[PDB]
């Protein structure tokens, strides 16, 4: 099969951790995946049904 | 009682208050006065890891 | 388009050039200029060390190794010119003279003084009555069994400058064996393969396996004549004692006949020391001697750090 | 007189990289900064019958 | 003829030179087979093109 070429990302998806997330490292010793995201759903919007 | 019950070691921002409790430090320390206490030498006075 | 990767090296640049060490600082007595500029270099350097007051002052953030040499003068007929560096040396006492030759013993020597590998010492040694003389009372101190107190270890050598009758010799003491003409090349320390027990095998949950492993030194009284053994071990000062105890009861049970009831002196069987220690989980190398008559088997052993003990009684 | 010698030398290098290869489709790829200090890490699944 | 010279090839220590290339143009040689003059005439027959 003539193809014998693909395409793909070129660099890694990058994850750092952040104020909001360096806050709770400090103190009580756990971090969030992407703690913006818990807050875009929890306190932002009341339902926003998933 | 036992000295290290509850006593977290982890680094917080601590806040410097200005009343000064030095008085009779060592002394309600070995006698007991409070529970929970924790006492580090100057080679474990730091701010922990993270 | 290039990947870019998954690791940075400008990350490893970096912590590399913060872990270097900074340069020795030479001092140029010849021109007087450099001379100035090194010593304002020292000045401020000390300025820099020494003042609890700044902090970038303080420099002490992030082993001096090498042996402690220790120079021997002996006769160029007790020791060959072609004895290979490293092997252990033992030393002997003289009485009134100790200038003229320290008298210094190669095991090899031992084998000869004591009566293949004799057939090598002899091409060593054809005429080794020069041997007899260094050691006056051999014949008297077999029996007093005084021979080890007098035996003290010196261990491996370095180098040895040659001249006709005298011979220079620098002997690794105490701390890991290492050289000195160049930036500190190392040695190794070999023994012959023959009339070496491997004490580890010579009985075989899991045992288990610690870091360092040791070599002892031991000397015997059979009734054929003393001789020497060294014992590469594991295990602990206070169980290879029993395991050797245990190994040489059947050479001890011929004791019966030469011990005196009247006179206690001579019933001791030995005593054993610690020479130094190197590394378990290795085993050793084996090389043969590169000499006219060479056909003995060596074994020989990296990573020496030498630390020599007293001859203890076993019995 | 000091003789100044010349020895050369060689590599046997190739370039090599993981994106490049196929197998890096199998796998999900993130770059964390971090690593050395996470202790543990879950994923917690809820899955409805 | 394929495994034959997938035995060889690798690496070479000089690295330095250009080799030969088709005359047409494009890739450039891999490699020789010395024969004798009828095994050439049968290869040419099972190898045509």
């Amino acid at each position: 099969e003539a193809d014998n070429q693909i395409m793909g990302p070129s660099s890694y998806a990058s994850f750092v951790v952040r104020g909001e997330n360096l806050v709770t490292a400090v103190s009580y010793g756990r971090v969030m995946r992407t703690f913006e995201h818990f807050m875009a759903r929890i306190v932002d919007s009341p339902e926003k049904a998933g | 009682m036992a000295s290290n019950e509850g006593v977290e070691n982890r680094p917080f921002p601590y806040l410097t208050v200005d009343a000064d409790l030095l008085s009779n430090l060592r002394q309600s320390a070995a006698e007991g006065l409070f529970h929970s206490f924790d006492l580090l030498v100057g080679k474990d006075a730091r701010e922990a890891g993270i | 388009m290039k990947v870019q990767g998954s690791v940075d090296r400008r990350r490893l640049q970096r912590r590399i050039a913060g872990l270097l060490p900074p340069p020795a600082r030479r001092l140029n007595i010849s021109r007087g200029s450099e001379f100035t500029r090194d010593v304002r270099g020292l000045v401020e350097e000390h300025a820099q060390a020494s003042s609890l007051s700044a902090a970038a002052v303080w420099r002490a953030g992030l082993g001096w190794r090498p042996p402690v040499f220790g120079d021997f003068l002996i006769h160029a007929s007790s020791f060959n010119n072609a004895e290979a560096t490293g092997t252990p040396l033992f030393q002997f006492k003289q009485s009134d003279p100790f200038s003229g030759v320290d008298a210094v013993f190669t095991p090899l020597s031992l084998f000869i003084l004591m009566n293949g590998l004799t057939r090598m010492a002899n091409l060593l040694y054809d005429s080794p009555a020069t041997l007899a003389d260094l050691v006056p009372d051999f014949g008297r101190l077999v029996a007093d069994r005084r021979f080890h107190n007098f035996i003290t270890p010196v261990g491996p050598l370095v180098e040895n400058i040659k001249s006709t009758y005298l011979n220079k010799i620098t002997t690794v003491v105490h701390g890991p064996v290492v050289s000195k003409a160049i930036p500190r090349s190392t040695v190794k320390v070999t023994v012959p393969q023959e009339a070496f027990v491997d004490l580890d095998a010579w009985l075989s949950g899991l045992q288990p396996c610690p870091a360092d492993a040791r070599l002892y030194v031991a000397l015997t009284y059979e009734e054929a004549g003393p001789r020497f053994t060294f014992f590469q071990s594991s295990r602990g000062h206070c169980q290879i004692m029993n395991i050797l105890r245990i190994y040489y009861s059947p050479s001890i049970m011929h004791r019966y006949a030469v011990v005196q009831p009247l006179h206690i002196e001579e019933l001791t069987f030995g005593a054993v020391a610690c020479l130094g220690t190197f590394s378990a989980t290795d085993g050793w190398r084996r090389s043969a001697f590169n000499y006219r008559g060479s056909s003995l088997p060596v074994v020989e052993i990296d990573s020496f750090y030498s630390n020599v003990s007293d001859w203890e009684v076993i019995l | 007189k000091f003789e100044v010698l010349l020895g050369v030398y060689t590599n046997a290098i190739q370039y090599v990289r993981f994106l490049e290869t196929a197998l890096a489709v199998s796998c999900v790829n993130t770059e964390f900064k971090d690593l050395s200090r996470m202790t543990d890490g879950k994923i917690q699944f809820r899955i409805s019958v | 003829l394929s495994e034959m010279v997938a035995a060889v090839s690798g690496e070479s220590v000089l690295k330095g030179v250009s080799t030969y290339t088709t005359a047409k143009g494009g890739e450039p040689v891999g490699g020789v087979f010395i024969v004798t003059d009828n095994v050439l005439r049968q290869l040419l027959t099972f190898l045509g093109e």
